[PDB]
RNA sequence: GGGGAAAAUA
RNA sequence: AGUAGAAACAAGGGUGUAUUUUCCCCUCUUU
């Protein structure tokens, strides 16, 4: 209803309705990107000589109805802005201090949810059983290892095509899930993922993050599993081998 | 005493202690004006190297072009671009018959990539030339700016979206006998600046009208910008690259897909491997060779390096090469795979900026643009000037020199990486008919090659053999750069070989530091920095504590966030002091909230968030992670989605202002597209995960997208009646709009 | 614990006292 | 034939087909069967589909929920997402194939078949090519034969008749116009899909002139190669190039290596952007003053403890400059700073009064006024940019001391590194104390304290810069440090006044006037100071061993200039710490792996092994593991400090030498094929740095080392 | 799927 | 003057390609 009626009052006007006739739904592509105007080169340096500015992060208007002015030493928080379209707000990390130190509180969030992998990568850090030290002459062995074990049963493209048909349901497309496997995991994902609040593409990324293998050349000496290469940084020398047991099965 | 760090080496092997010799520390050099003098520098060294060829007249272009090839074979040892067609087949020839159905498979893959590959596929690039406008813009706006000019006249093929359709595009539009284009003009107005009352000159830019006849759209379409190679390491002495428009971009796209598949069927060919995979192939090679040598046999490596091998690979031969690889395939694939060289081969590269000239006498300074060089008095410019000028005035018309021979810097990296790979082939013992043999690696001009022969004098043969066969072809080894060994020790682009590949820690040094996206990303990206450097490029377990300390330290200084617990003074202090006195658990608090550092060995891995979750006190953790932060964005289902990113996630202050400049009227169109594209991603949910494809009209899509889950969301029952009715009407009433 | 020594080690003309 | 399709079927399914035919690259010109056969096909879906309603009771009507929703002519996703919403919603089976109608009213979906031969035949394949019992099929002809899956024709006897009379004046108009036969003969190939692509046109001209010599048009290459086959051209071909055409490898003997040819002329001068083994400080202790963090207040405090300042005057002028400017600059600085302190609330940062000193030290107005072209076509006289080379400077013997002075051992602890989680892997306490030894050799090595001097130089200028755009703005040379004692010290080496920093290109360049404070007598090496302009400002009364000892004390003044890309490295001058300290540890592992444990102890305390560092008059020196460390700290922070196209020219033509020699003393018999050509490479980038010119006079020493 | 940073060659 | 180096800055439009490898991130938008 809202979204019909935005599209009614976009096509109102001439170059919209130009721009939304002329324009097929592939060249939506080439004008998402379309971008005019200069480009910053080196980040790190603009980063470096902005913060020191008053105001250099920029906010959605609806910061200005819970972010004070200032605080109580009068230290500015937000500034008008003159060179926006009324929908920004110059914010400076004094807010950012501010909002974490006395916004509002919930003992709800997403981010162990979102992120499970990360907090199952703590997980195994923390029960792991540390060995000793040996000084040996290490010989590495450059060969394809992975980086995320993703699911056993699950390859790359079937695990993408589950993931489009949890998320996105009605624009799977021709592809038909075949396996066994992917109807469970697709049948379990939506059980677990009914009335998420979470957005449809984070959702998304999350259960790539999940299901996707994703493998890397590394130079290895041995171990070889997942479990065993992501700590490979730390088990593993040009000179020192340390024995670990990450507390995973 | 009189410290000598060099003298180290007496000890310690170089290769061992290598790393010192790299000074990645400094600043890297940088181009401060125009590229001219080396696009004109490059443009006289490839006709000088390829003088003796044929010289004709383009019956389109009208300009000089240089044919070399079939030319006078070489006489000395300095480069030589006049390669010959019938060895150069016959290298190909022996390719395919040492990997036999190579070509085939690949021909068959590059169909499919053909097939099914879309135009937007060319967004991908960076800065593009724009014959639209006639400067460098972003491959975005490049390819829109193409896209609305056909459409204005009338080559409405590519609305397929398919990339093969654009190119017939391309293909119609070189035949049309004038276009219709929409090009950038300026209005400058003097106004006095209220901060400095001084005068300046203010520009407008807007959009207007502008015919080209059937010539200078094909100079355009045909013409490759060039500009100033910039933070390039290892070179005294600059030079210039290119970048070409989009209606080159598709065939070479697709002939690069044709060279990686080519190359992809090779173990001697150093792409499109690389990192780690190319190391392991360059042990493999060296190991193998190594093994078969009989215990009398004498084995020798060559680290070499190609001179000039840009300007001395012919476009002819690029054809030549693509002519024999699809052989026995639909004449439409060689067609579209053999149009890159033909375009290649007519190229013309624009001289670029120009050059600045200053009157001392008048106290004046100006920017003289490269389509005034070839009408300005030969006194003005200095020596050197002056000879570029003299000897590459029979090339220029319309501001662009013609350049036939050469590949433009590295245009066709893939194919030239397979002519030397055919070259390395082209030594096994059945093709030599001699007790030597050699073998190896090429990657682009780079390359390794180990001879094994009976004796010395085998040896000096095999590379003798190897050298005029290269020359043969149109490949010049440069003897300064490259040296031979006994096998065992080498070096192949910057990766030094000493009975095992030698770590080299002094390249990665410029991805330390912070990244400056933001607080949470800067961490992320140093911590996960230091760790793969660890993994790879042998980084000590001391060296990375005081790695992570450094980072740590920069990090807090540029963010202003150190911590809480201390004396210091800054704008941020008071606001972290008065978190840390409101928290309990001192170890929770984020480094970016003043919280202290527990990173180490052991959890470079993990995230801060992740890794600090667990101490955090559930009031701050609440307020961090909150749903509603503001500094993140929200997308709606006026409810909006709970957020989960930590409010350490906010989007910094980009400026994009020209001094003296203002393109409001060009940004609107900006604007215009963002908002189109945003309400169409609403309509439609997975158009951000993944890029959608038709040919229908984003408002065809859309009433038809809305009509249809009105419909479905009345069967299921979640609206009644009147919503279905006004929906209908709404939708009705948007359509009759659309077609009146 | 650790105080680097120099085998090869006035008035440090660098770094000076010229406190009265 | 396609101009009767265009006048006879509705504009609305004209282009509906068209749009359908053209999503696969086909042209509706050339290929118009196909485009009459799509158009007749979505013209019958349309009319099945249309005069179609639901009612809300649920049974159909004819004249609202329409009966029947149509999924063929839209785009393969459109038709695709609809197919999915209505099979995810109604619980039917998907369909393998994209259908064309869909029925509500029995929920299945619906295949609209027209052809042109025998009904069976169509059916029986259309049934095999889906392969499902669940889509019903229904084929149409032209001749009036209709066919249903099991004879269920659901549409009305109306409406069939209905599209059998259209059918049949279509097929009629057919016949009239003399084409039914090719239309009912082209059926069989209308699935397939043909690709196109024809070279035509300016193309074809192109493609002719892109041939070598001996050919004329594209098809006579495409013939030659296509019937090519190998026969003993390259042999053919070497055998007839000349013998001249080699690669002669030149044995690379001991008695081969030559020493590197210094260029000839002045001395080279200092270029730093501060001084390095001159500079001196005054210093504070324990700071706990008002301020304690403000550069201007540190300054103020540091300047008020040392008493002696005197009239300046110039002693050792600079040739070129106008040493005036620079003695009313200091001046000023004097007066500014006591203003200030007469102030009792002083600000952070100060502005600098735009005064003619200011104005010509900082170069303003120095820049000719830049006038586009096309409004500087009358002017006669015009002459290009200068584009000189630089002119050559010897080697002078300054460099090497200041190299000498950058790896020596300080008092004063120069960086505190910041704390990191506790350790409980055994690998984890190795590396604490390995880092620990590594600290404490490089936090008391002077290249840290140029480490640190340059650092907060460049993010002092920086941030200046960018804050204050047209503003001549002071900034305190200040550094902070830890005696022996472990009491923290402040530190002012002099000031800087920063001019004007409109910076817009990455090689912009903001000009600045340096004011260093030092005890070095300018005339003991003049050449080190071309470009400086020396004062004698006080005398310091330094507390000797012996006693105390009045010594002048001198203002080094000069204008120098940075860029961004220079400011932005010089902030990340501290990543030259690591460059040494992996090397070092790189070592140190080298040799434990040989010995089965960490000699870190060993190397730093007991100093058993040397490695050759330093060149003595006896003959070459060792070191230990911490001078080797320092002296490698020493040589980054020069490369940083002295960075230039000819350093990184250098060590990239100079590596090739390096690994020649390391190959010809591994008894490897290297061999090179342009040695002269590499060594004419190597000192094409010995022009007048300094630090390349001892780089190179290093490397000499190194050869000349190790030929025996 | 896309966008940024680091490196190598061209 | 100074920076710098085959050409420029020292104010008055701000220039950064092709290929490959690795790492990170998930949404910019009006003086
Ligand atoms: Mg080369
Ligand atoms: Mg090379």
């Amino acid at each position: 209803m809202e979204r019909i009626k935005e599209l009614r009052d976009l096509m109102s006007q001439s170059r919209t309705r130009e721009i939304l006739t002329k324009t097929t739904v592939d060249h939506m592509a080439i004008i998402k990107k379309y971008t005019s105007g200069r480009q910053e080169k080196n980040p790190a340096l603009r980063m470096k000589w902005m913060m020191a500015m008053k105001y250099p992060i920029t906010a959605d208007k609806r910061i200005m109805e819970m972010i004070p002015e200032r605080n109580e030493q009068r230290q500015t928080l937000w500034s008008k802005t003159n060179d926006a379209g009324s929908d920004r707000v110059m914010v400076s990390p004094l807010a950012v201090t501010w909002w974490n130190r006395n916004g509002p509180t919930t003992s709800t969030v997403h981010y162990p949810k979102v992120y499970k992998t990360y907090f199952e990568k703590v997980e195994r850090l923390k029960h792991g059983t540390f060995g000793p030290v040996h000084f040996r002459n290490q010989v590495k062995i450059r060969r394809r290892v992975d980086i995320n074990p993703g699911h056993a049963d699950l390859s790359a493209k079937e695990a993408q095509d589950v993931i489009m048909e949890v998320v996105f349901p009605n624009e799977v497309g021709a592809r038909i899930l075949t396996s066994e496997s992917q109807l469970t995991i697709t049948k379990e994902k939506k059980k677990e993922l009914q009335d998420c609040k979470i957005a449809p593409l984070m959702v998304a990324y999350m259960l790539e993050r999940e299901l996707v293998r994703k493998t890397r050349f590394l130079p290895v000496a041995g171990g070889t599993s997942s479990v065993y290469i992501e700590v490979l940084h730390l088990t593993q020398g040009t000179c020192w081998e340390q024995m670990y047991t990450p507390g995973g099965e | 005493m009189d410290v000598n760090p060099t003298l180290l080496f007496l000890k310690v092997p170089v290769q061992n202690a290598i790393s010192t010799t790299f000074p990645y520390t400094g600043d890297p050099p940088y181009s401060h004006g125009t590229g001219t003098g080396y696009t004109m520098d490059t443009v006289n060294r490839t006709h000088k190297y390829s003088e003796k060829g044929k010289w004709t007249t383009n019956t389109e272009t009208g300009a000089p072009q240089l044919n070399p090839i079939d030319g006078p074979l070489p006489e000395d040892n300095e480069p030589s671009g006049y390669a010959q067609t019938d060895c150069v087949l016959e290298a190909m020839a022996f390719l395919e018959e040492s990997h036999p159905g190579i070509f085939e498979n690949s021909c068959l893959e590059t169909m499919e990539i053909v097939q099914q590959t879309r135009v937007d596929k060319l967004t991908q690039g960076r800065q593009t030339y724009d014959w639209t406008l006639n400067r460098n813009q972003p491959a975005a706006t490049a390819l829109a700016n193409t896209i609305e000019v056909f459409r204005s006249n009338g080559l409405t093929a590519n609305e397929s979206g398919r990339l093969i359709d654009f190119l017939k595009d391309v293909m119609d539009s070189m035949d049309k006998e004038e276009m219709e284009i929409t090009t950038h003009f300026q209005r400058k107005r003097r106004v006095r600046d209220n901060m400095t009352k001084k005068m300046v000159t203010q520009r407008t830019i807007g959009k207007k009208k502008q015919r080209l006849n059937k010539r200078s759209y094909l100079i355009r379409a045909l013409t490759l910008n060039t500009m100033t190679k910039d933070a390039e390491r290892g070179k005294l002495k600059r030079r210039a690259i290119a970048t070409p428009g989009m209606q080159i971009r598709g065939f070479v796209y697709f002939v690069e897909a044709l060279a990686r598949s080519i190359c992809e069927k090779l173990e001697q060919s150093g792409l499109p491997v690389g990192g780690n995979e190319k190391k392991a192939k360059l042990a493999n090679v060296v190991r193998k060779m190594m093994t078969n040598s009989q215990d009398t046999e004498l084995s020798f490596t060559i680290t070499g390096d190609n001179t000039k091998w840009n300007e001395n690979q012919n476009p002819r031969m690029f054809l030549a090469m693509i002519t024999y690889i699809t052989r026995n395939q639909p004449e439409w694939f060689r067609n579209v795979l053999s149009i890159a060289p033909i375009m290649f081969s007519n190229k013309m590269a624009r001289l670029g900026k120009g050059y600045m000239f200053e009157s001392k006498s008048m106290k004046l300074r100006t920017q003289v643009p490269a389509e005034m060089l070839a009408n300005i008095d030969l006194k003005y410019f200095n020596k050197s000037t002056r000879e570029k000028i003299e000897k590459i005035r029979p090339l220029l018309i319309d501001g662009t020199a013609s350049l036939s021979p050469g590949m433009m810097m590295g245009m066709f990296n893939m194919l030239s990486t397979v002519l030397g790979v055919s070259i390395l082939n082209l030594g096994q013992k059945k093709y030599t008919k001699t007790t030597y043999w050699w073998d190896g690696l090429q990657s682009s001009d780079d390359f390794a090659l180990i001879v094994n022969a009976p004796n010395h004098e085998g040896i000096q043969a095999g590379v003798d053999r190897f050298y005029r066969t290269c020359k043969l072809v149109g490949i010049n080894m440069s003897k300064k750069k490259s040296y031979i060994n006994r096998t065992g020790t080498f070096e192949f682009t910057s990766f030094f070989y000493r009975y095992g590949f030698v770590a080299n820690f002094s390249m990665e040094l410029p991805s330390f530091g912070v990244s400056g996206i933001n607080e949470s990303a800067d961490m992320s990206v140093g911590v996960t920095v230091i760790k793969n450097n660890m993994i790879n490029n042998d980084l000590g377990p001391a060296t990375a504590q005081m790695a992570l300390q450094l980072f740590i330290k920069d990090y807090r200084y540029t963010y202003r966030c150190h911590r809480g617990d201390t004396q210091i003074q800054t704008r941020r202090a008071f606001e972290l002091g008065k978190l840390w006195e409101q928290t309990r658990s001192k170890a929770g608090l984020l480094v970016s909230d003043g919280g202290p550092n527990l990173y180490n060995i052991r959890n470079l891995h993990i995230p801060e968030v992740c890794l600090k979750w667990e101490l955090m006190d559930e009031d701050y953790q609440g307020r961090l992670c909150n749903p509603m932060n503001p500094f993140v964005s929200h997308k709606e289902i006026s409810m909006e989605y709970d957020a989960v990113a930590t409010t350490h996630s906010w989007i910094p202050k980009r400026n994009r202002s020209i001094l003296n400049t203002s393109q409001r009227g060009i940004l609107e169109d900006e604007q215009m597209y963002q908002k189109c594209c945003n309400l169409f991603e609403k309509f439609f949910p997975s158009s951000s995960y993944r890029r959608p494809v038709g040919i229908s009209s984003m408002v065809e899509a859309m009433v038809s997208r809305a009509r249809i889950d009105a419909r479905i969301d009345f069967e299921s029952g979640r609206i009644k009646k009147e919503e279905f009715a006004e929906i209908m009407k709404i939708c009705s009433t948007i359509e009759e709009l659309r077609r009146q | 614990s650790y105080s680097p020594t120099s085998p090869s080690y006035s008035y440090s003309p660098t770094s000076p006292s010229y406190s009265p | 034939m396609e101009d009767f399709v265009r006048q006879c079927f509705n504009p609305m399914i004209v282009e509906l087909a068209e749009k359908a035919m053209k999503e696969y690259g086909e042209d509706p010109k050339i290929e118009t069967n196909k485009f009459a056969s799509i158009c007749t096909h979505l013209e019958v879906c349309f009319m099945y589909s249309d005069f179609h309603f639901i009612d809300e009771r649920g049974e159909s009507t004819i004249i609202l929920k329409h009966r029947f929703e149509i999924i063929e002519g839209r785009d393969r996703t459109m038709a695709w997402t609809v197919v999915n919403s209505i099979c995810n919603t109604t619980g039917v089976e998907k369909p393998k194939f994209l259908p064309d109608l869909y029925d509500y009213k029995e929920n299945r979906f619906i295949e609209i078949g027209v052809t042109r031969r025998e009904v069976h035949i169509y059916y029986l394949e259309k049934a095999n090519k889906i392969k499902s019992e669940k889509t019903h099929i229904h084929i149409f002809s032209f001749t009036g034969e209709e066919m249903a899956t099991k004879a269920d024709y659901t549409l009305d006897e109306e409406s069939r008749a209905r599209i059998k009379t259209r059918l049949f004046t279509i097929r009629q108009e057919m016949a009239s116009r003399g084409l039914w036969d090719s239309f009912r003969q082209s059926e069989r190939g209308e699935e397939t899909i043909e690709e196109r692509f024809e070279i035509t046109g300016t193309m074809r001209r192109l493609a002719d002139q892109s041939l070598p010599p001996n050919f004329s048009s594209l098809e006579n290459f495409r013939a030659y190669v296509d019937g090519f086959e190998p026969n003993g051209c390259i042999e053919g071909k070497l055998s007839q190039m000349s013998k001249e055409v080699n690669a002669r490898i030149e044995p690379f003997l001991r008695t081969t290596p030559r020493p590197l040819r210094l260029p000839d002329g002045p001395p080279c001068s200092q270029r730093s952007k501060f001084l390095l083994m001159d500079a001196l400080k005054l210093s504070i202790e324990d700071p706990s003053h008002e301020g304690e963090g403000i550069p201007l207040y540190d300054a103020i405090k540091c300047m008020k403890t040392f008493f002696g300042w005197k009239e300046p005057n110039i002693i050792k002028p600079h040739e070129k400059g106008i040493n005036p400017n620079y003695l009313l600059t200091w001046k000023q600085v004097l007066a500014e700073l006591q203003d200030i302190k007469n102030e009792e609330k002083i600000p952070r940062t100060k502005n600098m009064k735009k005064t003619s000193q200011l104005k010509w030290a900082l170069g303003e107005n120095m820049a000719p006024e830049k006038v586009d072209f096309e409004d500087c076509k009358d002017v006669n006289d015009l002459k290009q940019y200068d584009s000189d080379e630089p002119e050559p400077r010897s080697l002078a013997c300054w460099i090497q001391s200041e190299f000498n002075k950058a790896c020596e051992l300080t008092d004063s602890s120069w960086v505190e590194l910041d704390e990191i989680g506790e350790d409980v892997a055994p690998i984890e306490h190795i590396a604490s104390m390995r880092r620990n030894y590594f600290t404490a050799e490089v936090s008391h090595c002077r290249a840290t304290e140029y480490i640190m001097k340059g650092v907060y130089i460049n993010t002092a200028l920086l941030n200046a810069s960018c804050a204050a755009m047209d503003d001549f703005q002071l900034i305190p040379m200040i550094s902070k440090c830890i005696t022996k004692e472990g009491r923290r010290k402040t530190n002012l080496y002099g000031f800087i006044i920063k001019g004007r920093s409109h910076l817009r290109n990455d090689t912009d360049v903001v000009n600045f006037v340096s004011m260093e404070f030092s005890l070095t007598d300018p005339r003991l090496e003049p050449h080190k100071w071309e470009k400086y302009c020396v004062l004698e400002i006080g005398d310091m009364l330094l507390r000797t061993a012996v006693g105390q000892v009045s010594r002048p004390m001198f203002l080094y003044v000069r204008t120098n200039g940075t860029s961004k890309i220079k400011m932005k490295w010089g902030m990340e001058m501290r990543r030259c710490l690591l460059q040494s300290l992996q090397q070092i540890e790189s070592m140190i592992e080298a040799e434990s792996s040989v010995k089965e444990k960490d000699l870190t102890k060993e190397f730093f305390e007991n100093k058993s092994e040397t490695w050759p560092i330093g060149e003595s008059p006896k003959g070459v020196e060792e070191g230990s593991i911490g001078k080797v460390c320092r002296t490698l700290l020493a040589k980054s922070v020069f490369n940083s400090l002295y960075a230039s196209p000819q350093l990184e020219g250098f060590s990239a033509e100079s590596r090739k030498l390096l690994l020649i020699v390391q190959a010809l003393r591994d008894n490897l018999e290297p061999g090179t094929f342009d040695l002269e050509g590499l060594y004419e490479a190597i000192e094409e980038c010995l022009i007048n740095d300094p630090w390349v010119l001892l780089n190179a006079s290093w490397f000499n020493s190194f050869l000349t080392h190790a030929l025996r």
